[PDB]
Order: C-alpha cells, then sequence, then structure tokens
C-alpha cells in the first residue's frame, strides 16, 4: 500500500 | 474536504491534498502574466512512474487476494488515477513550450485532483477490506456466543472455554489497533467503550454458565434464573458486537 506514498510525493514535489 | 478515516490514509494524502487546494485558489489571482510557470516535466516525469508502479502494485495486489468486493472496487481507481497521470504528463508539455497556457492551467488543477481522488479510492478500498477481515472475526465470535446455548456438561464448558478465550483475544488485538488508526475520536470511544464492555463479561459468562451446568446438574430449583442471566450475558455480549461491526462502518 506505500506505492501510494510514492505517487503522493512525486506529485507532491511536482507543485511548485 | 471532509478529513480522512484513518491517520496512515491522511499521512499519504494530507500533504498532497492541501498542496492542490492552494492552487485552486491560487490559480483564481492569477500569478502568472510576468511570473509565469516553470517546466515540470521532471516533475510529472516521476508521477508518471510512481503511477505505473501503483497500478504494478495495485494489480499485484488483486491477485493475490480471496475478497471479491476488492477486486470489482480496487481496478476503477487504476484507471481513474492512471488517466489522471496523462492529463499532468500533456500539462507539462504545453509548459515547456507556452508557459503561459490557460487550458494546462486547468489540466495541472484537474490531474492532480484525479491523481489525489484515485489514490484515496485505493486507500478506502484497501481499507474497507481490512474492516471487513475484522468484522468477520466479530461474525464468527457471535456465532459463538449462539452455542452458548448448549453447553450442559463441565466437560464441554472447559472445550468452549478454550474454544472462544482467543476469539475474544484476536477480537480484542484487532480492534485496540483499529481505533488506534482512526481520526475521529467520537468513533473512538464507541468502540473502547463497547469492547471493554465485551472484555468484562467473557468472566461473567463464564460464571454465569457454571452456575447453569451446576444446577442442571444438581436437580434443584431456580434452574430458570441462573439461565435467564445466562441468556441475558450472551444478550448483551452480542448487542456490544454487533455494535463494534456497525462503528467499524463509519465514515461521516
Amino acid at each position: 500500500l506505500e506505492a501510494a506514498r510514492n505517487t503522493t510525493t512525486m506529485l507532491s514535489k511536482t507543485l511548485s | 474536504m471532509p478529513v480522512f478515516h484513518t491517520r496512515t490514509i491522511e499521512s499519504i494524502l494530507e500533504p498532497v491534498a492541501q498542496q492542490i487546494s492552494h492552487l485552486v485558489i491560487m490559480h483564481e489571482e492569477g500569478e502568472v502574466d510576468g511570473k509565469a510557470i516553470p517546466d515540470l516535466t521532471a516533475p510529472v516525469s516521476a508521477v508518471q512512474a510512481a503511477v505505473s508502479n501503483l497500478v504494478r502494485v495495485g494489480k499485484e495486489t488483486v491477485q493475490t487476494t480471496e475478497d471479491q468486493i476488492l477486486k470489482r472496487d480496487m481496478p476503477p481507481a487504476f484507471i481513474k488515477v492512471e488517466n489522471a497521470c496523462t492529463k499532468l504528463v500533456r500539462a507539462a508539455q504545453m509548459l515547456q513550450a507556452d508557459p503561459y497556457s490557460v487550458p494546462a492551467r486547468d489540466y495541472l488543477i484537474d490531474g492532480s485532483r484525479g491523481i489525489l481522488s484515485g489514490t484515496s479510492d485505493l486507500l478506502l478500498t484497501f481499507d474497507e477490506a481490512e474492516v471487513r477481515k475484522i468484522i468477520r472475526v466479530c461474525k464468527g465470535i457471535l456465532e459463538y456466543l449462539t452455542v452458548a446455548e448448549v453447553v450442559e456438561t463441565m466437560e464441554d464448558l472447559v472445550t468452549y472455554t478454550k474454544n472462544l478465550g482467543p476469539g475474544m483475544t484476536k477480537m480484542a488485538k484487532m480492534i485496540d489497533e483499529r481505533q488506534q488508526e482512526l481520526t475521529h475520536q467520537e468513533h473512538r470511544v464507541m468502540l473502547v467503550n463497547s469492547m471493554n464492555t465485551v472484555k468484562e463479561l467473557l468472566p461473567v459468562l463464564i460464571s454465569a454458565m457454571k452456575i447453569f451446568v451446576t444446577t442442571k446438574n444438581t436437580k434443584s430449583q431456580g434452574i430458570e434464573e441462573a439461565l435467564k442471566n445466562r441468556n441475558f450475558t450472551v444478550e448483551k455480549m452480542s448487542a456490544e458486537i454487533n455494535e463494534i461491526i456497525r462503528v467499524l462502518q463509519l465514515t461521516s
């Protein structure tokens, strides 16, 4: 279930 | 908008979810007309990876499951998220070229929501399955209460306490860790209260049964009374268990 964390991170990082 | 069901879920989504909103409000007050938006291809280069890797894992997960609600429900979320990434990737394409693109603004803004939404849907569906596991233990224990009626021998009683003891214990571990996992506090008490009531009653039920057994094998009066307090313990016990079952299913 932590692939979902991976996803959540790349998207987060993108927001800039 | 609404609060996340579980801290684990919330950990995964709160930081991100928030970011979107700033972006939602922020776009309305356009910060371009000179500032512009940079190239986020790199950012999207990874997401698109993490997302294909969520579908691989999710995909792996659907095969390796007895559960059928998860099997049907889960797949839609893959594509919701996978579809949503595509929007992101185009938006990043549009911005390589026209940092000022208006539809790419929306393409940023809807695509990001889609990833969040669809990822929430995975986490909720996977969770809904965890709860069902707990529920099953619950329902099985409930059945094991129904058979309290037929015990009439100390030999039988001992198996039945030996059988039912560790069912009770399992259930305890599960709900104690589940109440810890949930964000809402109001629901938390409902579980802890309800489950403490049960843990108390287990000894009482054993007793109320030993009293029944003895009077059955004692050829004496007040046999009915011992029976009443028996059945009552089981009634009350079940009431609490079915409550636990029910509170476990609240998202509102």
